[PDB]
């Protein structure tokens, strides 16, 4: 629908597959069965990502006031 | 060898059995070989047991008093029989005409088991179905598709739908065929969060907690 | 950069390196030639940037090495153009190539040689040569076939391949299918290799079947043909081509042939009453005899009846009349002999003197 | 011993409306309903859908960690 293709037209790209849901712990901890320092990694990536972003402030600029206070 | 049908029915039972407390009225079959019209059609009317149906009537204008004269199921029984027997049924939704169909035979009570026994059954609505999916597969629907003409066709009823569902029929099964092809452990690194990290991670942590009143990683 | 060259030894290369230039060359440089003076030898380079083409032309007067990149559909123009005989003297000026012919001046615009795209280098794998005839009749038997515009992108192209002395040619649609195979005279190892449509139309068009024999190299991602002095290299779309041992008909028992202008002059003539779409032409065998019909909606019909040599079963079959006038366009002989199977299976037609190329249309369903 | 050993790092929301399904909430609540500690959401080249993130990261108990997803040059 965003991209402008009709459901049957063939020069629809395919690019995704099935399996891109919202698996569990344990599903993803038996896909990689094989690597489990790649679960392990991840664990440990989330603790390295701390951001505290600017929540519930202000910021007026200014004006040519002269020598004068901004309120007179 | 491919055997055409279409019958027009005394309506319907839309509830239980579709057949039960109905009777067959018309037979317009038209017979096809090697995609060609013989002109060898099976059309007869029948005894109607019964009431026409109003809506069956509103189709294409069928009276009670008409099909009182003409014989009955009975009558045309081996007729119908030999006509269609070792051929192609080419059917519009085979389970509501197929079910009329055995329904009259074990009327006759020759024992007469169901025709997908000596017969192959072909829905045409189901291929139409598999070639066009989630289509109105109608014969009219098809009719205006493949360019034909429904209205200046003198036979009405049966036999006007047979010819009809014969060219989409064709039109489908043409043109042309397709080509048969198609056809151990070892390290790697873990990163280890710097105590920095871990400050910031408990801090971030403290904040969800104290404002949200709980915490995972830690539930 | 100078060299001077005769106009006569220009043109037939000129001529054969314009061939490719065509689509849109978006990369205006591409509408250009390359040109690498060095030795007695002019280089040129024709290209859609999958494929390259080159030629020599040998510098008998003086000549200096250099390079640069001129516009080439008017280049070949204004050669073609003089006269036979006419002496053309190149000299580079700076930021323009001069071209000079006795009196008259004309003066080119300049982009660097090094600006021109360079394909990678690669090996060769299988090596031949052949004799110019067995390329021509080769290709010649077969393009009718090729796919136009496919989704099945491998089958825009041409499968070659070799096998101790044989080498044979297909190019398909997905409906109809033409094969040829020649000797080629020498043991071969096996190779498969699809050139893109345009690459054979231009390969086509260089053999004139002379005398010079054809040698071609095949590598792992090219392929390189050198006639004489002139080359030409391609890519090859790569893989997995279906096949087409599985398609051929096995064991036709029923043989039909007839004369082939004859059987081609009444199909044609069939062919203009029959659908705009499906091309539907319907066929009736009998005892000795061949019958050709065509219909349309109106009622419009063509018949023809004759006499075909035939031992074998009544029968009717349809296919799509245009694919079926191609073949027999192809096929340039005294007979053709038709083997077949039934009215809905593909069909295999020959040579009646030949097995060396073989033709299998599929059949329709009218 | 803390328990969760994954959590989804690669994740886009239908705020990177070249891709994506599923609404911020709904797609907080599964990971929840899961039993994860955290959740990334990697929304394509944009930020758009953060504050709906931080509050639905602070209703969950989920800490939010910030990324975009990028096509390079």
């Amino acid at each position: 629908i965003h991209d402008g293709f009709t459901l049957d037209d063939p020069k629809r790209p395919r690019n995704y597959s099935p399996q891109q849901y919202m698996r569990s712990e344990e599903e993803m901890c038996e896909l990689f069965a094989d690597i489990p320092e790649a679960l392990a990694n991840t664990v440990e990536i989330a603790k390295r990502c701390n951001v505290t972003v600017r929540l519930g402030e202000y910021f007026l600029p200014q004006f040519p006031t002269g020598d004068m206070s901004t309120e007179d | 060898r491919q055997i055409v049908l279409d019958t027009e029915t005394t309506g319907m039972n839309q509830i239980g059995a579709h057949y039960e407390g109905h009777k067959i009225i018309e037979i317009g079959a038209v017979e096809v070989v090697n995609r060609r019209l013989t002109g060898n059609n099976f059309h007869v009317y029948l005894k109607p047991d019964r009431l026409v149906d109003p809506e069956a009537f509103g189709v294409h204008g069928i009276a009670d008093e008409f099909l009182l004269d003409k014989p009955t199921f009975a009558e045309v029984a081996d007729e119908f029989m030999d006509y269609i027997r070792g051929a192609e049924l080419v059917i519009h939704n085979a389970a509501f005409d197929i079910g009329f169909m055995d329904y009259e035979f074990s009327l006759l009570k020759r024992d007469i088991p169901k025709t997908n026994t000596f017969c192959k059954v072909t829905d045409s609505l189901a291929v139409a179905r598999k070639m066009f999916p989630g289509k109105r597969n109608s014969l009219d629907a098809l009719c205006a598709r493949y360019e034909i003409d429904n209205s200046k066709r003198t036979l009405h009823g049966a036999l006007l739908d047979a010819q009809i569902l014969a060219e989409v029929y064709l039109a489908m099964t043409g043109g042309q065929l397709s080509l048969p092809l198609a056809m151990q452990a070892s390290k790697l690194r873990v990163v280890f969060a710097t105590d920095e990290e871990i400050a910031a991670h408990e801090a971030r942590l403290d904040l969800v907690q104290k404002k949200g009143g709980s915490c995972l990683w830690r539930a | 950069m100078k060299f001077t060259v005769e106009r006569e030894h220009l043109l037939k290369p000129l001529q054969q390196v314009s061939g490719p230039l065509g689509g849109r060359p978006t990369l205006p440089i591409l509408g250009n030639l390359l040109l690498q003076v060095a030795d007695g030898t002019l280089s040129l380079t024709g290209t859609d940037l999958e494929m390259e083409m080159v030629a020599r032309v040998a510098l008998v007067q003086p000549h200096e090495p250099g390079a640069t990149t001129v516009p080439a559909r008017k280049f070949f123009d204004i050669c073609r153009g003089l006269p036979e005989g006419a002496e053309i003297a190149v000299q580079l000026e700076g930021e323009r190539m001069l071209v000079r012919s006795g009196r008259s001046r004309f003066s080119l615009s300049t982009l660097p040689a090094a600006d021109f795209p360079n394909l990678d280098d690669w090996q060769s794998e299988v090596e031949f040569t052949l004799p110019q005839a067995t390329m021509k009749r080769l290709i010649e038997a077969t393009q009718f076939s090729m796919a136009h515009q496919d989704v099945r992108y491998y089958l825009n192209g041409m499968l070659f391949e070799t096998e101790g002395e044989e080498l044979r040619t297909v190019a398909t649609d997905g409906h109809r299918l033409a094969v040829c195979s020649m000797p080629i005279g020498q043991s071969l190892p096996s190779h498969s290799v699809i050139v893109p449509r345009k690459g054979v139309i231009e390969l086509m068009r260089m053999l004139d079947g002379g005398d010079n024999p054809l040698r071609v190299q095949i590598g792992s991602n090219n392929i390189r043909a050198h006639v004489g002095d002139f080359i030409f290299t391609s890519k090859l779309v790569d893989g997995r081509f279906p096949d087409y041992r599985r398609v051929l008909p096995k064991n036709p028992d029923k043989h039909l042939e007839a004369g082939c202008d004859l059987l081609k002059q009444a199909f044609a003539r069939a062919a203009i009453l029959s659908n705009e779409k499906f091309r539907g032409v319907r066929l009736y065998v009998s005892e000795n005899q061949l019958k050709i019909t065509a219909n349309n909606p109106e009622q419009e019909e063509a018949e023809e009846i004759l006499d075909v040599t035939y031992s074998g079963a009544e029968m009717e079959i349809g296919f799509n009349v245009s694919y079926v006038l191609d073949v027999l366009n192809a096929l340039k002989c005294e007979n053709v002999r038709m083997m077949l199977t039934d009215s809905v299976s593909s069909v295999q037609i020959e040579d009646a003197a030949s097995q060396s190329a073989a033709y299998v249309v599929m059949p329709m369903r009218l | 011993m803390s328990e969760p050993r994954f959590v989804h790092l690669r994740v886009h929301s239908d705020y990177s409306m070249i891709d994506g399904l599923a609404k911020t909430a709904p797609l907080v609540k599964k990971a929840a309903a899961l039993g994860m500690p955290a959740l990334a959401i990697t929304d394509f080249t944009n930020l758009c859908g953060l504050v709906k993130f931080y509050g639905a990261g602070h209703g969950a108990g989920i800490k939010p960690i910030v990324g975009a997803d990028f096509n390079v040059q």
